[PDB]
């Protein structure tokens, strides 16, 4: 079973970096082959992929974020870590940490899922 | 990015009413599909992957068949246990994308 | 009979620049084919495709391969090596087989009936003048195994010969191993032999810091001029020549001493499913060298980096040395279940797989023509190429037989490890014919010699580690089934030095 | 001083040296196409084994070649090397997509690599390789 | 043959007595296939690696001799608008050579700042900075950051010398001479795009560079220079040059950028072209299918070929402006290490020689600050160099 868990911030002033990390118990992300995904949810509205992670450190971004995100990978402390640039307003929803792959979905579907993280920008 | 569209936005069925909903991708995406569940405010949880075959969590119940153009998740035997938004995600193509949300009560 | 032919050695010894790595395991041999030599061919099997035919024979002699690095070293000793040393090749091999015991099963009703068989023998020989074929090389299962409380079962030996579809041809050989002198032991006879490994060149365990294009300096300007500018605007008649001087304000056009090493361009295949093609390119697709009217896929081929730095995602087709996770099934599995290796390190020095070596002009260029040119997808050597070798893992093979010819070039092998003219070798081992089978220790010896690193960089090494998260059972150690699983694939290459 | 001539034909070829009763520990791609989800792209590995000879991993490939045109009217090293009127072999020359087939392309001559084996049949100069006379 | 070569060397001060990080970022950027990351140092290197050096207008170095002695301290102070030069006795200067070649090795790229033709002139030391790994302008975690500052170094106030003996190890004599079944054929190449010294014939379309052949390495397009030996062109055309495939200098005084083909002395190897191709020709066909009643043959162009049993071939011709020896990359393997600009490819060539100006410190302050003192006295220094060669000839 693998348990995921988002911790930061909970509040960032507008144009300040977000940072927020997740914390994979369960597995290790370097030996799972699995690849590690994010995903936002703007209050009362649909998701929107953000990127993924995949375990050798790869990475591929959203292009309708404007190459803010950036996603780090620390596989010693088996954590990877979203961070996005020149917060706005607009870019506040609940951050969703989740695994991206299975044996035959891998980096498609998303079956196990974080916790969810608040985060408001704000002035 | 590939547009998803759910029929129905907010389908108002009650217990023990046979429910389906359906989302028709912009483009052909091949069989390649994601429902969702989200109960409120927890993260969402995947129920059928691929086209038709079931996650190993999830109820009997669930099912859908995508023709790849047009996909339909039929909730069959509605218990109240469930009554949620549901979400489809494309795999075909970069950047993945979940439309909109069906609400069901 | 009532006395220990033999002690049990299982240890390693670091000193000064050698390393001393002892194993020793416990094994168990069957009786094969009913002491009978069998012939084999597809045709018993089913012969589906010419390119997979095969003529060749069954024996019942078992031998024994310790040819796979996880034999002799412990994860940690590895650990040890990659990360302390730049080389190493071992230089004396001392082997040890005894504590024989044959046993004898007669089967009545349900219950099998086992005791010992006290004057029973067991024949066992080494092939040191290679007269019979050389098995070793092919990465075979079998070996001895990772974990010493494993108990194995010696593989069988086979072999094949010339053939045309499943028929036979004048020139193939047929080899008697009974033929050969073999000594017997009983059950309180041990066997032992030494070996002196042949000069063979330090595996190279660093990764180059520099790549083979940046090694100018940035801060000068070359003496060199190249040509800018073949116009200087759009209209008529406006071809001219414009020489510039090459320097760190555009380095892509210096001239260059070296240049990289040959290149056989793979098919790329992505590990996210849906980037790859909707359609069946296994087979099809893939790069493959024709032998004899028999096509055969280029597996691991010439050495070459896996991909270009910063997408991980791909990997060659047939480009990369594939082992598998513990209970991989032997057949269609996932992505998941194989650890799919990936030459990161070697992308410095030598081509990508997945990439063209470059282009050529085509054609003469004139008024009416223009410059034409086209891809490389394959280049053999030329004067001037500086390449790497493939890296070995912990799991992979150690050394393989040049195959005694007339030429060769580079004999050192496409798996990894050392080319050998004469490899450790075989051990070749059977029950004498009297239901029998025999068990016993088998302890191999092999001495490693080391090259340290004396490099003065000033920042520190990556090295290799072992992650502190709280896992529920530790890597490389046994489940609570007793297990032990091995769960990812170690380099050599972590150490730094100039190119 | 020259090396001795070899008089001899290979009993074996070279793509056969594996020993036929045992599995490699090593993978390949099989199968890259569900076909029962109606050709859902999928990715399936297998071992490398007696039953599929063709896939196994070799450590050496055979020499050069240089090809010639089969005229209708060297047998004996067809062990390791190349027919003279067939191909080297394929290559790839695109990667493959989603919205583009993968392609493959003959070779018609083949250089030297490391790891080639190969049977044969001096100007005063920089360099040579492999000096024997053709 | 001993040729013996004495210079004089002037020594400025680099970075101020400090080391930058440089990558093409605090230079601008250019594209991906420029890009670069490495650091620079204070220390200027003697770079001789010039046949010029040696000589006033087969072959192989067998021994070496380095002389560095009458070392001249100055020191420049502005007093308001003039500048006043007094020689400060109890400086010291540092020189130490990299024999283990644990530094990365710059000589073989055959950069300006060599010691001069010309008997009379005086030179600038250049300064030594070097290349790692990188990822666009970005560092990955396996570049290395070397300081020389941690090599032991031989301190020279003005009476102290500097002197060392180097060994050639053994290398080849350099050659500068000149349907039937047949026993050998003739060296690899890789073609390269044919551009005449006619304005004319070369067509309107820019053609330098998408043109040129290049390799691919880790998915940067580097051009082919000089690239593999070839013949430059056919007998009987002399104003056809290989696009990428010959050493071109520039004459006395030319300019940096955008020069005409005037000011450039243009080589040739058409010397070789006996036993090579020519760089802007195939290698030949090769045959494309089988004939039949049904298909006709057909044929095809080499436009590249490697190394193949029974190939000969001349390495390239060396030139009194070029280099002499390159360092051969410490790898796995190679083949004929040769280097493509000519001379001689060694394992262990003639070591790099370091130098550079201890730095003084101007007054420091009569309160304790822990930081680095970044005030300096302004300071140079100048000398001898006298470098030996005993040459072998056939």
């Amino acid at each position: 079973q693998v348990q995921l868990q988002e911790s930061g911030p909970g509040l960032v002033k507008s144009s300040e970096t977000l940072s927020l990390t997740c914390t994979v118990s369960g597995e290790s992300i370097s030996s799972s082959s699995h690849y590690w995904g994010w995903i936002r949810q703007p209050p009362g509205k649909g998701l929107e992929f953000l990127g993924n992670v995949y375990y050798l450190g790869s990475t591929y971004y959203n292009p309708s974020l404007e190459s803010r995100v950036t996603i780090l990978l620390d596989t010693s402390k088996n954590q990877f870590s979203l961070k996005v640039n020149s917060v706005t307003v607009a870019d506040t929803a609940v951050y969703y940490c989740a695994r991206h792959g299975a044996g035959s979905y891998s980096g498609l579907f998303f079956d196990y899922w974080g916790q969810g993280a608040r985060v408001i920008v704000s002035s | 990015d590939i547009q998803m569209t759910q029929s129905p936005s907010f389908v108002s069925a009650s217990v023990g009413d046979r429910v389906n909903i359906t989302c028709r991708a912009s483009q052909g995406i091949n069989s390649w599909l994601a429902w969702y569940q989200q109960k409120p405010g927890k993260a969402p949880k995947l129920l059928i992957y691929s086209a038709s075959s079931l996650q190993s969590g999830v109820p009997s119940r669930f099912s859908g068949s995508g023709s790849g153009t047009d996909f339909t998740l039929t909730i069959s035997t509605l218990q109240p246990e469930d009554f949620a938004t549901y979400y489809c995600q494309q795999a075909n193509s970069f950047p993945y994308t979940f439309g909109q949300g069906t609400k069901v009560d | 009979v009532g006395s220990s032919s033999g002690n049990w050695h299982c240890d390693s010894q670091w000193l000064g620049d050698r390393v001393i790595t002892t194993s020793t395991r416990t094994w168990a041999l069957p009786t094969y084919n009913n002491h009978l030599y069998k012939q084999i061919s597809n045709s018993t099997s089913g012969g589906s495709s010419n390119d997979n035919a095969y003529f060749g024979y069954s024996t019942p002699w078992g031998y024994f391969d310790f040819n796979r690095f996880h034999c002799h070293f412990s994860p940690r000793d590895w650990q040890r090596l990659i990360n302390n040393n730049w080389g190493f090749r071992p230089k004396r091999l001392n082997f040890k087989l005894f504590n024989i015991q044959v046993k004898e099963v007669t089967d009545n009703n349900g219950v099998k009936t086992i005791a010992n068989n006290l004057t029973s023998t067991v024949q066992v020989f080494t092939d040191s003048d290679y007269q019979l074929p050389y098995v070793l090389g092919s990465a075979h299962e079998g070996c001895l195994p990772p974990f010493p409380a494993d108990v194995f079962m010696i593989p069988q030996y086979g072999y094949l010969t010339l053939n045309d579809g499943s028929q036979a041809v004048g020139r193939s050989s047929f080899y008697c191993l009974e033929y050969f002198p073999s000594q017997m032991l009983r059950t309180g006879n041990n066997f032992q032999f030494s070996y002196e490994f042949e000069n063979v060149p330090f595996h190279s365990s660093y990764a180059h810091s520099q790549s083979l294009d940046r090694l100018m300096n940035p801060l000068i300007d070359q003496y060199l001029y190249y040509l800018s500018k073949t116009i200087n605007g759009s209209g008529q008649n406006q071809q001219t020549l414009k020489f510039s001087v090459a320097g760190p304000s555009n380095m892509a056009v210096q001239g260059r001493n070296y240049i990289p090493g040959p290149s056989y361009r793979q098919q790329r295949v992505s590990t996210t499913v849906t980037q790859n093609n909707n359609s069946e390119f296994a087979w099809p697709g893939a790069s493959s060298w024709a032998l004899n009217g028999r096509n055969s896929l280029m597996n691991p081929g010439p050495a070459m980096a896996s991909h270009k730095e910063g997408e991980d995602r791909f990997f060659p087709l047939s480009g990369s040395l594939i082992f598998g996770k513990q209970g991989t099934g032997r057949d269609n599995v996932d992505a998941d279940k194989v650890m799919i290796t990936n030459e990161e390190e070697i992308k410095t020095t030598n081509p990508v797989a997945t990439e063209s070596y470059g282009q050529v002009a085509t054609n003469h260029q004139s008024a009416q023509a223009q410059a034409q040119t086209g891809w490389v997808q394959n280049q053999g050597i030329l004067p001037g190429m500086v390449w790497q070798d493939r890296d070995v893992y912990l799991q992979g093979p150690i050394w393989a037989k040049i195959p005694h010819t007339d030429g060769n070039f580079h004999p050192s092998p496409l798996m990894g490890g050392f080319g050998m003219k004469h490899p450790p070798p075989q051990i070749l081992i059977k029950n004498t014919p009297v239901t029998q089978y025999s068990t016993g220790q088998v302890s191999v010896e092999i001495e490693w010699e080391l090259q340290k690193e004396n490099s003065k960089r000033w920042n520190p090494e990556i090295q290799y580690t072992s992650n502190y998260y709280k896992s529920n059972n530790v890597e490389f150690a046994v489940n609570t089934e007793g297990v032990y699983s091995e769960p990812r694939p170690i380099g050599t290459r972590y150490l730094t030095r100039n190119l």
